[PDB]
This record gives structure tokens, C-alpha cells and sequence, in this order.
């Protein structure tokens, strides 16, 4: 129902150091937005996850939301084997790399945000580790992992991975396992909070909780492609100044319409608020939960 | 006043310890056995590592007794009342026929009533045949025919879930408490168990339960409180017994949707040629339920309502046997601190002497640091070992004790030194 | 045409507060429509029984 899932509220902008060619075509986000980095999200059969949770944020516009903080260097080189931080955290990972491209980004242990790029016109391989040689490259990046991106500034630095029966799992290695262990490669829940690390989970127990916030109401500019519109210039409930603006049922139960004054005609986000999660058995907020296929080191003697 | 009720020792088998950087931290993963409280008492668990400082202890605090019913088979039931909805129609006009009142499908919607939609609700279609001519309103000799959409509606306030009880569960709400400090409340029925934070427990030997319960019935009100019914359960709706209109949730009997189940033939119509009455005989659950709500009196329980979670439940007036499995699914825990010294204090001594609740005591201790406090009698018969925080903190536990009139000095010891206490209290006589 | 239940049916009216009179009945454990809620009966009274035959 109103497949409204395309428009990005607030700024929604999807640009990194490194992929200057879809500058012109990156911010911000709207319903006629062409970039590889965006294109695949919206994609069947791929990221679940960020379908299931299409009005949130995601990891670029969390960034340039001063949410997500950058690494240093944010943008790393896969070209000289001649050592960069960036290769410790990604060979304990198992990630596939689509075929024509050059970035791969994803979420570091540190809370910032780390990333690769390949040298023109080399682009990388099948599991993004180094670069191989090269139909049309693409102009963005590739989400390596399956998160999201949301409007948080919950406090939580002082903790640490409470996962018992396991050795070392991800990269926050708790205890050594030199006897009996079994490892393979399979998915495990994490959460990051506000300037804090990598804090993997065992189950995942999250909640929307709906609101009427100006982030869970999409809005795009009315004429007689349709272009998004500032969903924040609108009046309050029982007023008709400033920015005029119309809605359906929800916009015109929580604001208001003005029908013929109107000159942008807003919506309801299908599933959009505020996401908590159960961390340590007490309600939090977290910034962004993904999967990531990594080395998970089980206990057996 | 009341405290600790079972002490018993922890095998170093299952206990193992590891020193990291001047902080040796232990590690349990094994399966022990200890016996249940009584209502309104604990039950500790002293434990002792690989070093004479770390001392860790496992209260489980016991509330009270309940006695649960077991669900299986559950429904959704309230009181319904149609509305009539008659349109006649004369014959040889549209759909006026002799053959379309007769051969009526109760589930097509006929033209004189397509305005309304495919509705979701509980509906039916029934064509009566009526009486043509001048004398009621026709130009043909031919018989007309009544067009009826009759459909289901609710018109309470309120809506009833109808259960069964296949087997009585002795639960047992339980305050567990944690190792570091921690406090979590669960519950153990029968053999049920739940998992926490250092693993997990489950009830054990059981012995409290009630054979034959399928021949009563229960009913749950969503605020309200519950009832009783003296009759068995519902399987298969009939006409002259509760339980004919059903539904699973209770947006379905509030809305009366069409996702419930009903006996057939239950709107009984009287056609008057215009007019339409259509009207149910259904049996009102509010009556019953008004009419055996609890407290009720069954054989020799006292069949009441729940105080924590949602679930009809029972008091009994017998013995408490029960015993508690203890697991522990590989946790780590640590003692920064040590052994340091202390002032303690008597406070009460309630309890019992040669029964299975004993004798609780009651202790103020008074330490600056984090620690264990240990205590002892003159024969070595009996140990007394509690935590000692910083402040003034009251602890206690089971006391065994084979005379009325308690007085013995003990000697208690925060680190190493001993220091003279006495204690006294008057116990009664019980098992 | 035969009897299969003997249906205790009370013929009640209903006064209203302004003024008006609506005459009803109710049957066993049925219900009505009215200008101002529900009327309903709880318990019914006697039961002729046994009426196959006839």
C-alpha cells in the first residue's frame, strides 16, 4: 500500500570520499535519483532487511546526518599489497562482490565508517578481498553488509558482548580456544551505539514504534517523475501559514490540508518511528543493526 | 525477618577457576541439584572457587504457592443479535421468479441487496416466498417473492474467551537472584523451564497436582475477573448447548467477523409478508458468567484468580514438595575484591525447630568493603555464611535447631579473626 | 406443521422515557433491537417436553 518507499526523509544524501562521478546525481535522494549505491538496496531478493525497513536511513545518510562518525583513512586502496587499515577486519569476512565495481563499504568495529576503493579502471573481485582487472563500471559503491540508519543519540559506550558459549566470534575476541571448537561462517546479530564498538547479540528482538514524527510522513511536490519536497516546512495541527501543504488520512489527521493552497502533496510512511531493541535485557535505542557473514568461534570442551 | 531455607554445598567438579592480571574469575557449567523453599522464605547456594576469597551465592526467593490449569483448546464466544433486512420483490420483475426464491445459495448476494459490498461479517441469504395479487400489492397472479439479508452483529461490550483445563501445573513463582547482583522473577510448573542470565532451571520431583479436570470449564474477561462453568468442553457446535456461535480473536466477536465459526440454521425468520423478524436463541455467557464467578468452592480447593501473569489458577491448603534443578550454561563471573573485616549485629529470629522450613535468623552487617562474612558454633555443627557490602545490610538464613528456647553464642569472622556474638529467639513447634 | 421446542415467550412492551411504547417478546435467551439498547431474558420458566408426536 502506497508504494511511497523511494522518497528519503530529511536529507537522505549518499556520497563518500572517493566516488566524485555521482556527485551530481547523489544529493540528495529523490523519486528520479540514479546511482548504483542506491539502486541495489531497492532490489528483490538481495537485501530483505532493507525492504522490510525501507523508511529508515541507511549508512552514507547516517553519516552525513552527523550520526556515524568517518574513519581514517575512510576511503582505503586495494591496489599495493603494501599493508592498509582496512584488511584485518576484512579477510575474517565472507562477503560476495558483484561483478563491475570498485567500492565496497561497510560498518567497522570502531563505530565510524571504513571503505575501499579500486583504482580506475580495475575493479574488484568475487569476494572483495584484493582488485582484479575488468561490462559499464558503475559510479558507486556496494553495501557489503545488510543495516540501516536511523535518527538515535542514545548514550551507550560502556559495554561489552555478552555471548556465553562462544569463543571468538566476529572480531571482539572474548577468551583464546586452543582445545576442542568448531567454527564455520554464519550471521550474528550486532548493534552500535553512540561513539561505542561493535557489540554482537544473540537473538534480535526489535520494535517500531509508530508515531506521528515529522520522519514517518513522506511528502513530493504536486503539479498538474514526481520530485520530493522538505516534509518539515509544514504547518502544525489547526494552522494554515508558512508552507502550505496536503495530505491523505494520516498527514490531514496529524497536520492539516488546505486543498487548492497546497503546493506539495504529503503521505504516510508504510511502517516508520522509532526502532528499539533488547540489549542486555534493558530497552535501548541503537543507530543501526545488521548481519554480516564473519568467523564465529564456538566452545566445545 | 525472613531468610534463607536451604544450604547445601557446591562440588568443585563442575567449578573451575582461571587467573587473568591479579583477578582470578570463575566459571560454572555444570548441573546441580537443590531443594525448594518454602512459601515466603529463600534458598542459598554458597560456592567456593580456586582461590579463600571468592564466595558467590545463588538466592532463590520463593512467593507463594499457585496451582495453574494447562490450556489446549481455546475460543473466542459472546452474544450476538441479528438485524432483518427484507425487500420484496413481485414477480416477473428482474430477478422475481418462482425459482430464484426456492433454489437460494446462502452465500450469493442477489441484486435488491448488492448496494452494501462483499462485506468481511458473519451474513447469510435467505428467499422466502411470499403471497402475489392486488391483495398484497402486485399486478400478477403469479407469487412474488422476499428478498432477506439477515447478517450477524454484536451488541455487548465486552467479549469472553472459553477454555479448558486438561491438567493442573503446580507453578512456582521464583525471584532468582543473580550472582552479580541482578534480580529476576520467573516461574516453574510442573517441569517447565526458563532460562536467565547463568543459564537455566527447571522444576524437578513434583507431587501437588489434580487428576480429572476435563468436566469443567473456565472463562477468561479481558479487566474483568474469571469464572467457572459445570459442564465439558465445546468441541463440535449444535444448537440447544453453550457454545454455538465461536470466533479466535476478540476483534471477532467485537466486529463480528466472518472468520468465526457457527452452527447452521441459527436466525430464526417469521415472514409477515412485509415485515421480517429474524432473531437468534442463543445462550447469554454473561449469565454463567455472572452466575459462577469466582470465588468458587470445587471439591476441596479454592479455585481463584491469578496475581502476576494472565491464566486462571488455584490455592491448595497442603504441603510444599518440590525440588529445583539447577543449570548452569557456561557463565563467567569475577571477584575484584577480597576478604576484609567487619561489625555485625542480631536483628530477629523467627522460624521453626525440627521441620523442613528450620529457623531463619536475622543479621545486620555492617562492613565498609565487598566480602563474605562467615560464622560458626562451638561444636562445628553449623556454619553461617552471608555477604557482607558496604553499608548496613540485613541477611540471614536456616537455622537447625532441636530446642524451643535457642541460645548459643556463635563466632562470626569477616577475614580471619573471630569476634563473640549471641543470639537468641523463641521458636514454636512445627513440621 | 409440528412442534420440535416449547420457546418460553414472554410478550414484554417497552415504555420509553419520552413517551413512546414499543411492543416486543423474547424468547429462552434472545435479544432485540430498540430505540435505546438491548433487551434480553437470562432465564426461562417451565418447558413443555417430549412434543414429536404430536
Amino acid at each position: 500500500e502506497d508504494p511511497h518507499l523511494r522518497n528519503r526523509p530529511g536529507k537522505g544524501h549518499n556520497y563518500i570520499d572517493g566516488m566524485t562521478q555521482e556527485d551530481a546525481t547523489c544529493k540528495p535522494v529523490t523519486y528520479a535519483g540514479a546511482c548504483s549505491s542506491f539502486d541495489v538496496l531497492l532490489e528483490k531478493g538481495k537485501f530483505p532487511l532493507f525492504q522490510s525497513y525501507a523508511h529508515h536511513r541507511t549508512l552514507l545518510e547516517a553519516v552525513h546526518d552527523t550520526i556515524i562518525a568517518k574513519a581514517d583513512p575512510p576511503s582505503c586502496d586495494l591496489q599495493s599489497a603494501h599493508g592498509n587499515p582496512c584488511m584485518k577486519e576484512k579477510l575474517v569476512m565472507k562477503t560476495h562482490c558483484p561483478n563491475d565495481y570498485q567500492s565496497a563499504h561497510y560498518l567497522n568495529n570502531d563505530g565510524k565508517m571504513a571503505s575501499v576503493k579500486c583504482p580506475p579502471k580495475y575493479e574488484l573481485t568475487e569476494d572483495c578481498n584484493f582488485c582484479r582487472q575488468m561490462a559499464s563500471l558503475k559510479k558507486g559503491s556496494y553495501p557489503l553488509q545488510d543495516l540501516f540508519c536511523q535518527s538515535s543519540e542514545d548514550d551507550g559506550s560502556k559495554l561489552k558482548t555478552k555471548m556465553k558459549g562462544v569463543c571468538e566470534v566476529g572480531v571482539q575476541a572474548l577468551k583464546k580456544c586452543d582445545g576442542q571448537l568448531s567454527t564455520a561462517h554464519e550471521v550474528v546479530p550486532f548493534a552500535v551505539f553512540k561513539n561505542s564498538k561493535k557489540v554482537y547479540l544473540d537473538k534480535l528482538d526489535l520494535k517500531t514504534e509508530e508515531n506521528l514524527l515529522p520522519d514517518s510522513f513522506v511528502c513530493f511536490e504536486h503539479k498538474g517523475e514526481l520530485k520530493s519536497f522538505d516534509i518539515s516546512q509544514c504547518p502544525k495541527i489547526g494552522g494554515h501559514g508558512s508552507k502550505k501543504c496536503t495530505g491523505d488520512a494520516a498527514f490531514c489527521s496529524a497536520y492539516e490540508c488546505t486543498a487548492q493552497y497546497a503546493n506539495a502533496y504529503c503521505s504516510h510512511a508504510n511502517g516508520s518511528g522509532i526502532v528499539q531493541i533488547q540489549v542486555s535485557g534493558v530497552w535501548k535505542k541503537p543507530l543501526c543493526v545488521g548481519y554480516e557473514r564473519v568467523v564465529v568461534k564456538r566452545e566445545l570442551s | 525477618d525472613p531468610g534463607c531455607s536451604e544450604l547445601i554445598q557446591a562440588s568443585s567438579r563442575i567449578t573451575t577457576c582461571s587467573t587473568e592480571g591479579v583477578n582470578t574469575k570463575c566459571r560454572l557449567s555444570g548441573t546441580a541439584l537443590i531443594r525448594a523453599g518454602s512459601v515466603g522464605a529463600e534458598a542459598c547456594l554458597m560456592l567456593k572457587g580456586v582461590k579463600e576469597d571468592q564466595t558467590k551465592f545463588l538466592k532463590i526467593k520463593t512467593v507463594s504457592s499457585e496451582l495453574s490449569c494447562r490450556e489446549g483448546q481455546s475460543y473466542w464466544t459472546g452474544s450476538f443479535s441479528p438485524k432483518c433486512l427484507s425487500s420484496r420483490r413481485c414477480h416477473l420483475v428482474g430477478e422475481c421468479h418462482v425459482n430464484r426464491c426456492l433454489s437460494w445459495r446462502d452465500n450469493e448476494t442477489s441484486a435488491e441487496f448488492s448496494f452494501v459490498g462483499e462485506s468481511t461479517t458473519m451474513r447469510e441469504n435467505k428467499c422466502f416466498e411470499q403471497c402475489g395479487g392486488w391483495g398484497c400489492g402486485c399486478f400478477n397472479v403469479n407469487p412474488s417473492c422476499l428478498f432477506v439479508h439477515t447478517y450477524l452483529q454484536s451488541v455487548r461490550k465486552e467479549a469472553l474467551r472459553v477454555f479448558n483445563c486438561i491438567d493442573w501445573v503446580h507453578k512456582l513463582t521464583l525471584e532468582i537472584t543473580d550472582f552479580d547482583g541482578s534480580v529476576s522473577t520467573i516461574d516453574l510448573g510442573a517441569s517447565s523451564s526458563r532460562f536467565t542470565n547463568w543459564g537455566s532451571v527447571s522444576l524437578s520431583l513434583d507431587a501437588e497436582g489434580i487428576s480429572g479436570s476435563n468436566s469443567f470449564s473456565f472463562i477468561e474477561s479481558p479487566g474483568k475477573g474469571y469464572a467457572i462453568v459445570d459442564e465439558p468442553f465445546s468441541e463440535i457446535p449444535r444448537q440447544g448447548f453453550l457454545g454455538e456461535i465461536r470466533c479466535n480473536s476478540e476483534s471477532s466477536v467485537l466486529s463480528a467477523h466472518e472468520s468465526c465459526l457457527r452452527a447452521p440454521n441459527l436466525i430464526s425468520y417469521k415472514p409477515m409478508i412485509d415485515q421480517l423478524e429474524c432473531t437468534t436463541n442463543l445462550i447469554d455467557p454473561f449469565v454463567v458468567f455472572e452466575r459462577g464467578s469466582l470465588p468458587q468452592t470445587r471439591n476441596d480447593k479454592t479455585f481463584a484468580a491469578s496475581k502476576g501473569n494472565r491464566g486462571v489458577q488455584a490455592f491448595s491448603k497442603g504441603s510444599v514438595q518440590a525440588d529445583l534443578t539447577l543449570m548452569f550454561d557456561n557463565f563467567e563471573v569475577d571477584f575484584v575484591g577480597a576478604a576484609v573485616s567487619c561489625d555485625a549485629a542480631f536483628l530477629n529470629l523467627t522460624g521453626c525447630y525440627s521441620c523442613n522450613a528450620g529457623a531463619r535468623v536475622c543479621l545486620s552487617i555492617t562492613s565498609t568493603g565487598t566480602g563474605s562474612l562467615s560464622a560458626h558454633n562451638k561444636d562445628g555443627s553449623l556454619h553461617i555464611v552471608l555477604p557482607s557490602e558496604n553499608g548496613t545490610k540485613d541477611q540471614c538464613q536456616i537455622l537447625h535447631f532441636t530446642v524451643p528456647e535457642v541460645e548459643e553464642e556463635f563466632m562470626y569472622s569477616c577475614d580471619g579473626d573471630e569476634r563473640p556474638l549471641l543470639v537468641k529467639g523463641t521458636l514454636i513447634a512445627i513440621d
